[PDB]
């Protein structure tokens, strides 16, 4: 149990981080083309999916 | 001053732009902006565009280059003569631009900037340019020709 | 020269001035001095005063300003004109002084310093200045109007 | 430029001569180097002959004072007027010298390197100097006067 | 004529030339010689100098370049103009010559060959040239100046 339970949470620990690193850095990629560009369209559904 | 030179060893080794309120300069381009303003800015990275950018100090906001998307065609101006857009593809002269010219702007006749060089191609008689410039939505892309090399 | 603008950010928000072998700068400035041999000396705090003073370096102690503790009624001058000294206090017209002009001493006809102006009050027809200056018996004391403000 | 100014408090206190191809500053004058390529090249110690050294950037291999090992009896020059060159002695009219010319070459006719200049003795007729210089094998050879004095 | 380019697809990468009565070419040169009578001789391997050498026929005897080891301080001429030579070096201003002229020849006032160039180094305002060259006793040596690009 010692041992299932630590690999059980440091499972969920690089699982999330990496879930959230990827996240962060799709919105980084997803942002990014709009905000070197402030004339730019910026539809509604980009401020829903990708913030 | 639209355009300002990127010192490493004493020697200019690109060139910063900024426009509508922010300062753009060549991600693979090291050293400082000679700039006392523009020197201080800590900027972020655009791997995308292979730019790093950022906002400028309110003082320069005022006078900063004009944005434009709108590319048709014809010629365009920028610091080394004159530039050809054709099928969607920026060329000059053969011999003209090369080493430490990159982030240089190009603008049209109206005086907005519609790309920042980065690097180009080396053909027989002309030259692509490597450059970053918006689509027809007016959203960032980069325009890397075949053969592409950073300046 | 003898005055020494304060920059930050690459911007004039003060200036530092040498008087008596002494260099003194606004506290309330933050910033480095616009010089190279004056800008590695240590300074010590006068914060009762607003001011930082340090020694000057032996090559800059003869070219240095004298200062005066005598002030008759009359006009006395600065960087920006003629200031008026009347009821025991620097005065200038409206508009005249303002911010970023914190350490720009006061002269008298003479060129000698009477005092080191830090801010001021706008009063109805000119504006007060807050100053460091020299008493009757020559000893340093903070001479500032009811409400001033840093420049 | 090919000699420059050594400074350590803002003032010049020595050069630093490119002769041959190689950066030569006396180990007594302290400070930068006026050039920035030339500062930014570590150098080496030969405390025997009172002098720091080392190899010029690429670009300044060309651009050097060549030298001689020959120095028959005659006249020779540096910035502050004629040198005479008699009895292996460097001797120059009295008050011509003093501090701050240390790492000045002597030149001869042809406007090469005879010696490098390190200090002197004023002998009341004419000033000795202390020299680095080369013998007849064109071996470096320092050459000093008893009781010289670095400048 | 007895200089002869080498052209591989058309375009000159080097040169060959008759001196001596031998035929030489560096080893990095690629392509056929355009006299048909040279490019059929096969040359050996001196990988000691970066020289291919071989045999001219007796018809072609006549055509040979007179050499010496005879190279005192002076200047000496080549395809593009003066060549510069001191302390047993060849230099040639910045700008003249480049990739493709390896193998030409230098030549005195009397019309010998002193030296065979193979590639140079760029020193600020001068261009060094790597040569093969004959020594005082006339055995053939290889100079070679630090960081040298074969042409």
């Amino acid at each position: 149990t010692i041992i299932g339970l630590c690999t059980c949470v440091a499972i969920i620990m690089v699982s999330c981080v990496t879930s959230v690193w990827l996240l962060c850095r799709t919105r980084n990629l997803c942002i990014t083309p709009y905000k070197l560009a402030p004339n730019a369209q910026v539809p509604i559904l980009l401020a829903l999916l990708c913030c | 001053d639209k355009t300002f030179p990127i010192m490493l060893n004493g020697q200019v080794n690109g060139y910063a732009c900024v426009v509508g309120g922010r300062v753009f300069k060549p991600l693979h381009v090291e050293g400082r902006i000679d700039n006392e303003q523009l020197a201080a800015i800590k900027l972020k990275k655009a791997s995308i565009y292979d730019l790093e950018y950022g906002d400028v100090p309110q003082c320069m906001k005022s006078d900063t280059l004009q944005y434009t998307s709108d590319k048709p065609p014809g010629f365009y101006n920028w610091h080394h003569g004159a530039v050809q857009y054709e099928n969607n593809r920026f060329t000059v002269p053969r011999g003209v631009g090369g080493k430490g010219d990159s982030g240089r702007p190009i603008l049209d006749n109206k005086g907005r900037v519609v790309a920042i060089v980065l690097g180009g191609v080396n053909e027989g008689s002309r030259t692509a340019l490597s450059v970053v410039t918006w689509n027809q939505k007016g959203v960032t892309v980069k325009d890397t020709p075949e053969g592409s090399e950073p300046w």
